[PDB]
């Protein structure tokens, strides 16, 4: 039954992964490096991105 | 226009400065943007078409 | 040459490229530093910066 107690141990490992895997997300920009779209794209529509 | 002559550009040091100030040039567009800062980023795979 | 604004020829050049997939066999006009080891210094690595 320590399974109760790793579940606790696991879903918080779990959502944390989840959290730094969420950064690769493009989410629908060029690419998921704040850097590279600075330097690829100019201040008048890098904020769009 | 049948042709779409292609180059394939490669190990080169490229400066698109010269292009700005030649011919003057009525029209350009990047689709991509950042015309002033292109010779600051390396490229891979550079390929022109004509 | 008659007609002027409509059918004149214009001449159009298109270049590609693709971004930081692998070694850069083309690059633009950059110097180039030494490198410092050990120290917190900001890095600008063919691009990756």
């Amino acid at each position: 039954a320590l399974g109760k107690l790793q579940d606790v141990v696991n879903h918080n490992a779990q959502a944390l992964n989840t959290l730094v895997k969420q950064l690769s997300s493009k989410f629908g920009a060029i690419s998921s490096v704040l850097n590279d779209i600075f330097s690829r794209l100019d201040p008048p529509e890098a904020e769009v991105q | 226009v049948y042709a779409w002559n292609r180059k394939r550009i490669s190990n080169c040091v490229a400066d698109y400065s010269v292009l700005y100030n030649l011919a003057p040039f009525f029209t350009f567009k990047c689709y991509g943007v950042s015309p002033t800062k292109l010779n600051d980023l390396c490229f891979t795979n550079v390929y022109a078409d004509s | 040459p008659t007609y002027g604004v409509g059918h004149q020829p214009y001449r159009v050049v298109v270049l590609s490229f693709e971004l930081l997939h692998a070694p850069a066999t083309v690059c633009g006009p950059k110097k180039s530093t030494n490198l410092v080891k050990n120290k917190c210094v900001n890095f600008n690595f063919n691009g990756l910066k």
